[PDB]
């Protein structure tokens, strides 16, 4: 591994298991060699260069007196070393040396030697003097990259939790997670990997090809094999197994991906995992760019982001916002709801734009379209904040969302407050969809408004508590919320504990009935059987559910016409058509 | 083709001071 001939259009150096060359040659693609290993890792354009494989690996500069010679591995010819006295190209940022050698287009990327020793710079970029003859600047990366990663050790110590935080570069899935799993298998650990969504879990399987990875489905309450494998499952799958199985594996290493997920199941999962760590029975790793103890809406990125603040349409527009459609790249747009999404998406197609819409229940079947199809826009709810990757150049983020809130004033009900501003963490994740890939145009994060920090009225913290104290363990131990997220609720521990058949109904209401946690709890803690659906009709006048401006009526399981009017009103069962369709299927006694 | 200095290399090149206009998109100018 010394030097090569990029095909010739350019030349590279093969040091450090990384490949050093320039952006203007071969753009930003792959070089085909045996056993592969070729893909963009870092790029710069002021200093024309695309070091890939690793960050960088070229040390020392040429000073100001040392003579520097250039290799001449040119197309059709042999390598011809040529000694020169380096000149000086004075710029605004600083004067860098510039050698004057006569070479033909295609030899760009040849190494220059530090008088005696290794490479001191990269030849193949300069300007022509109309009066003079030839010139090329001594362009060199300064300073170096990271370059690669190796795993720390108390990461695997029992009774230690490790929050591994960094921006959407960054390799937490493609290079870091497999490095951890591989090190885990060497130490023969019962390892659990948790993903937020099934599609993200799919991205882990491909990233973990060659490793004993077994994806675990929620249709199974537990699965044990004498063979030593690694369990891969969704956060919610982990929680439901904790609620439905006694045979709970005592994993000694648990790795949660996207540990910022505020879904009631994810929070509860963090609550349980944290507790197992306190028992000195497991090691935990929480991977997320925005841990609960952070509020930076504009985190770092591995490519320059143009943060633009301007007015953004909340609904259908007709004139004014020419910048939205005049943009000729791919755009990801975050909307607070599916209703808002449709209103936005419909106006976009009128302008002749290919639009794909995304939501929680349509994520698995629409997200693959964002890869196969050529598209102009992607309208999404806050679901894309968790591991959703796009090949876009711009994000339009109104920073608005819907927030489930449990109203205590009077009869308890769950409303979907909003559109209210998102959390500082959420804004960072929406932004982090871009600035991942080095492009000639820096990515644009177009946003509006400021994020709000306080989300202690969010129903999910209470819902996560309801899930937690219904998880039984080798006691006397009560599972509580994960440290930072503990102050989000004033609920006393164990106050949501149910017993036997009530606890059983509670789980089935969620799993078989597809009901929200709060709604499932109210019914189950009321003593109502699962198959009994009479509470769906014995509600107050104001608890009448509407569907496209008309009062919903349901044909019961016996063949009777009743108005959909639940005793407890959770706004999330009739928020969108797909949610309402499912709940009507439940109230009918069809599932 | 390794990082090996060659003493038998040819010596060339003038060394003038060059005021350069550098930019993002491309390389260098005047």
């Amino acid at each position: 591994e010394g030097v090569y001939r990029i095909m010739q259009v350019g030349v590279g150096i093969h040091m450090e298991g990384v490949f050093h060359t320039m952006w203007h040659v071969t753009r930003g693609s792959v070089i085909c060699h045996e056993t592969g290993r070729l893909e963009p890792s870092w790029a710069d354009v002021r200093n024309d260069m695309i070091s890939y494989g690793g960050g960088w690996r070229l040390g020392d500069k040429w000073d100001k007196e040392e003579d520097v010679q250039v290799l001449a591995i040119e197309p059709g010819k042999n390598p011809k070393h040529v000694q020169t006295k380096p000149g000086l190209f004075k710029t605004l940022t600083g004067e860098i040396g510039a050698v004057t050698l006569d070479f033909k287009p295609g030899t760009a990327g040849s190494p220059i030697i530090n008088k005696k020793g290794k490479v001191i710079g990269l030849y193949g970029n300069g300007v022509v003097t109309k009066s003079g003859d030839y010139v090329s600047a001594i362009t060199q990366a300064e300073r170096i990259g990271e370059p690669d990663y190796e795993v720390d050790e108390d990461i695997f110590r029992k009774k230690r939790l490790t929050i591994m935080d960094l921006h959407p570069g960054a390799g937490k899935t493609k290079r870091i997670l497999p490095s951890i799993v591989r090190e885990a298998l060497k130490r023969r650990l019962r390892t659990l990997i948790l993903a937020p969504t099934r599609v993200v879990a799919a991205e882990m399987e491909e990233a973990l090809r060659g490793l004993p990875i077994r994806y675990q489905t929620p249709a199974v309450k537990s699965e044990h094999t004498g063979r030593e494998i690694v369990d891969l499952m969704c956060h919610a799958t982990f929680t439901t197994r904790l609620l439905s199985s006694t045979r709970v594996p005592n994993y000694n290493l648990i790795v949660m991906d996207e540990a910022h997920f505020t879904d009631p199941c994810s929070v509860a999962a963090r609550g349980y995992i944290s507790t197992r760590v306190e028992m000195g029975e497991a090691a935990a790793i929480f991977m997320t760019a925005t841990p609960p103890g952070s509020i930076d809406p504009f985190p770092q990125s591995n490519s320059p982001i143009e943060d633009i603040e301007r007015e953004i349409p909340e609904r259908s527009w007709n004139t004014g916002f020419d910048w939205i459609t005049d943009y000729q790249g791919k755009t990801v747009w975050f909307v607070p709801s599916i209703k808002a999404g449709n209103d936005i998406a419909n106006c976009l197609r009128k302008s002749g734009k290919k639009v794909i819409q995304l939501s929680r229940k349509t994520f698995d079947t629409e997200y693959p379209k964002t890869k196969l199809t050529d598209w102009d826009f992607v309208v999404t709810t806050d679901i894309s904040e968790m591991g959703a990757n796009f090949r876009a150049g711009r994000v339009i983020d109104p920073r608005r969302c819907l927030k489930p809130v449990i109203l205590t004033d009077g009869p308890e009900r769950v409303i979907l407050a909003g559109p209210i501003p998102v959390t500082p963490a959420s804004a960072a994740q929406r932004r982090g969809r871009i600035g991942r890939n080095p492009a000639q145009e820096d990515d644009q994060y177009v946003f509006s408004g400021d994020p709000l920090k306080n989300d202690e009225d969010h129903a999910h913290w209470t819902e996560a508590k309801m899930l937690l104290d219904n998880i039984y363990t080798p006691e006397g131990i009560i599972p509580t919320l994960f440290g930072p997220e503990r102050e989000k609720t004033q609920a006393i521990d164990g106050e949501f504990r149910l017993r036997g058949e009530q606890r059983k109904t509670f789980v089935e209401l969620m799993r078989r009935g597809d009901l929200p946690v709060w709604l499932s709890y109210k019914v189950a803690s009321a003593g109502i059987s699962y198959k009994d659906r009479e509470w769906c009709f014995t509600g107050e006048r104001n608890n009448q559910i509407l569907e496209e401006n008309m009062e919903v009526e349901i044909w019961t399981r016996e063949g009777e016409k009743k108005k959909l009017r639940p005793k407890w009103l959770d706004a999330r069962v009739y928020a969108d058509p797909m949610a309402l369709k499912d709940f009507k299927e439940f109230a009918s006694g069809r599932k | 083709a390794n990082v090996q200095w060659d003493e038998m290399a040819d010596i060339t090149g003038s060394s003038p001071i060059i005021e350069v206009k550098q930019d993002e998109d491309g390389s260098f100018s005047i």
